[PDB]
RNA sequence: GGUUUUGCGCGAGUGUUUGGGUGUAAAACCCGCACGCGUAAAGGUGAGAGCUUCGGCGCAUCAUCGACC
């Protein structure tokens, strides 16, 4: 697709369009996220000990 | 929606990465006209029929 | 884009999934013709869908969905 | 307002009309072989 | 190479977050105290010693005195307008001297100085 | 002494033969119908 | 440049913005000055803003209706740019049949043989316009039922670029498949007139020049079968 | 085998694809192709571009070059022919390099769209160890 | 800290996280110079997967004779 609408603060159209980005076309990756964000959760970690 | 073609541009050392599959749709892969005018006839059905 | 639809939905996680221990599994989609997890009758994965519902009027409406 | 047919349903009814013709005809020469098949054990 | 006690000698690193926010809470501490001045001094261009880095070139200690009044700034202002000065280093080319002076030329064109009192 | 000279030679040659290649990769890298412009 | 400020509305997620924008572009296509002077890179532009209309439109009765009505634009443009139309049709339709999913390639197999089968009925006025049979077959044996896998576009030059768009196979066997019934329909297979014949053999040549001198397995296949219909002269 | 070991969608995508292709048509190619995307990393070496020109010296050109690997660029090469490459991943130089000699880069899913019984195509396998 | 194998990103390059910038503040996001490891500082014949205008091309790898330092 190649624009997305543009919505207003009443919530109907505005009539303005925006194309959608390359970003959105990219690969969707389930391995790669789920590998990433397993790492990325334990970066917040604070460490204990007895 | 602007900004994002700039933000992924500037990032570097990365580009939008290129897929590996250029049409993720394989129904349209396997039932094209281009596919199905070269297969083999059929050799047998979903449910086999039990012989003896 | 519906085969990788189905491949999040059906081997990661699905937020619709009922999982029994007595074999089979079932869809919590209200939009859903039979309340099963295949992929003939996932309203998510299958961009074109057809499913049956009933008004509490009475009424039973046919629900088509095109891509 | 008549809602044609899908065109690539057109291919499937061309290709499986080719079938069932094919699959009567080689039934008939089946079923006469196995006629003279009969006779000869 | 774990023969001696290692496990009463191990450093682990979990302030490093914390550091970084010191560190640059000590440069904003400084910058409210010399508060139109830049935080760090002048620095002079000098090239590194041995035949590896021969061709490379960083920043170094503090300006020449041949440096300093072939720019024309006098020895005893220049630590009091930001230009770090270096006694032992010496010039012993021209080529050396000649990107100090136009750096300490470039400096001078972009001060703006305010007076005593 | 010639010996050490050599060694120390065939380090600074190696570590300048690394830096000319990086500014090769950076020499060699820089070497209307589009859909974000009809529907812009 | 020429302002096509409509080709941005053709991709709307609305029927009646979408709507106003084709009719929008019927007033473009009137205006003579304009539309005698369309070049190829004006024409690839509205046919890839004409492939989002179709791209966009909803339900089974609407897409017939946008097909005849892009079907029935060639009539609406004058004779000096009829040719570049319908090179933009086909060079677009090249760029874009492989990214076509399954559900919409419906509408879009509908709209070539809408458009091929307008192609025929512009031909009629020897009862058919000799000057318009070589630039439909002509145009016929540059994409569909080509000898080379590739169209060059536009011309080399210091003022021009470069275009170069593979003609897929999916396009040739959809051609072979709907031209017998477009020719058909319009009338070429008139056994009584003698123009009307020679236009059947001259793509009926070419289509058996395709089988001779192809290297894909489908198209050898396909191209046989769509010279072995009844229908034909040859075959009757 | 049974399954492949990646965890790609995509690459599960394609092998969905290269069963049918394997069971639906005699092509010996099909079946080849589908038994290297079962493949590990060790058992998919990269092929350069030198690699690829040197077995275009023939008169092997407009043939389809087909690797189920990924191709890599060759700076030892300087001149690149134009060849129509379907790979299953290209690095940067190396799309760049086939792109600016008008050369063209595909992926296995076009090739199969295209030839889908490999019909002249030109298959080739990385260097081992 | 070695080593083997699988998945993954990039690819003759790769590694942001010592450090700097920024922040909704131990997260996330960005990278200036270095640095570690690595790369750099085309032959014949015969088999051979695959392709084929059925004439023939011939991957990887092996073997045999050559070439060059
Ligand atoms: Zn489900």
């Amino acid at each position: 697709r190649p624009t997305v609408t543009v919505f207003g603060a009443d919530g109907k159209p505005t009539g303005a369009t925006e194309v959608l980005p390359k970003v959105f076309s990219a690969p969707i990756r389930p391995d790669i996220v789920k590998h990433v964000h397993t790492g990325m959760a334990k970066n917040k970690r604070q460490p204990y000990a007895v | 929606i602007k900004q994002l073609d700039a933000v992924y541009e500037s990032k570097k050392g990365f580009f939008l990465p290129a897929n590996i599959v250029s049409q993720a749709d394989l129904s349209r892969l396997i039932n094209s006209t281009e596919i199905q005018s070269v297969l083999r006839a059929p050799k047998g059905e979903a449910r086999t029929k039990r012989a003896c | 884009s519906d085969e990788i639809v189905w491949q999040i939905i059906n081997q990661q996680f699905c937020a619709f999934k009922l999982k029994t221990t007595k074999g089979q599994n079932f869809c919590r989609n209200e939009y859903s013709v039979s309340g099963l997890c295949n992929r003939q009758s996932c309203p998510l994965a299958n961009s074109r869908y057809a499913t049956v519902r009933q008004s509490p009027k009475g009424t039973i409406y046919l629900y088509i969905k095109t891509i | 307002n008549d809602i044609l047919v899908p065109e690539t349903l057109l291919k499937k009814r061309k290709s499986q009309e080719k079938a069932r013709a094919e699959r009567a005809a080689a039934l008939e020469k089946r079923k006469q072989a196995n006629k003279e098949k009969r006779q000869v054990i | 190479h774990f023969r001696k006690h290692w496990q009463r000698r191990v450093r682990c690193h979990f302030d490093q977050p914390g550091k970084k926010v010191t560190r640059r809470l000590a440069r904003r501490a400084k910058a409210a105290a010399l508060a139109p001045r830049p935080v760090d001094k002048l620095r002079p261009i000098v090239r590194c010693p041995t035949v590896k880095y021969n061709r490379r070139t960083r920043l170094g200690r503090g300006f020449t005195l041949e440096e300093l009044k072939a720019a024309g700034i006098p020895r005893l202002l220049a630590p009091t307008i930001g230009i770090a000065v270096d006694h032992r280093r010496k010039n012993l080319s021209e080529e050396s001297l000649a990107a100090n002076v136009q750096r300490l030329k470039d400096y001078k064109a972009r001060l703006i100085l305010f007076p005593r009192k | 002494n010639k010996i050490r000279a050599e060694l120390r030679k065939a380090k600074a040659a190696r570590h300048h033969a690394r830096m000319e290649q990086q500014r090769d990769l950076l020499a060699r890298k820089r070497q209307d119908l589009d859909t974000r412009e009809l529907f812009a | 440049e020429k302002s096509m400020p409509f080709i941005k509305h053709l991709a709307s997620s609305d029927r009646k913005v979408r709507t106003a924008a084709l009719n929008s572009l019927h007033a473009f296509l009137s205006a003579r000055q304009v539309a005698s002077a369309l070049t190829t890179l004006d024409v690839l532009k509205l046919w890839k803003g004409l492939f989002y209309a179709l791209w966009m439109c909803d339900r089974a009765i609407p897409q017939q209706n946008l097909c005849n009505e892009l079907a029935d634009l060639i009539w609406q443009l004058p004779r000096e740019s009829v040719a570049t139309w319908l090179r933009g049709f086909w060079a677009t339709m090249a760029r874009e049949w492989t990214g076509i999913d399954v559900l919409r390639m419906e509408k879009f197999l509908l709209l070539v043989r809408r458009v091929l089968g307008a192609s025929f009925k512009w031909m009629k006025k020897g009862a058919w316009d000799q000057s318009k049979v070589d630039e439909v077959l002509g145009l016929l044996a540059e994409w569909p039922f080509s000898l080379a896998e590739e169209v060059r576009i536009t011309q080399s030059s210091e003022k021009g670029g470069e275009i170069v768009q593979k003609i897929p196979v999916g396009m040739r066997l959809h051609v072979l498949d709907i031209w017998v019934d477009e020719v058909e329909r319009v009338g070429l297979l008139n056994e009584d007139e003698e123009e009307a014949r020679m236009i059947v053999q001259r793509i009926s040549d070419m289509v058996d020049a395709l089988e001779q001198t192809t290297k894909s397995p489908a198209v050898r296949t396909r191209s046989k079968d769509s010279l072995g219909d009844d229908r034909l002269p040859a075959n009757r | 085998r049974k399954a492949p070991k990646s965890d790609n969608v995509y690459l599960k995508l394609l092998v969905k694809l290269y069963r049918f292709l394997a069971r639906r048509t005699e092509a010996p190619f099909n079946k080849v192709v589908l038994r290297r995307l079962f493949m590990s990393r060790i058992n998919r070496p990269p092929v350069s571009l030198s690699r690829i020109a040197r077995n275009l010296k023939n008169g092997n050109e407009k043939k389809t070059v087909v690797v189920v690997a990924t191709v890599t660029d060759d700076n030892r090469l300087l001149q690149v022919p134009k060849m129509e490459v379907a790979a299953l991943r290209f690095t940067a130089k190396a799309r760049a390099r086939i792109e600016a000699a008008g050369g063209r880069t595909l992926t296995l899913d076009q090739l199969a769209l295209e030839k889908p019984t490999g019909a002249n195509t030109l298959l080739l396998r990385g260097p081992k160890n």
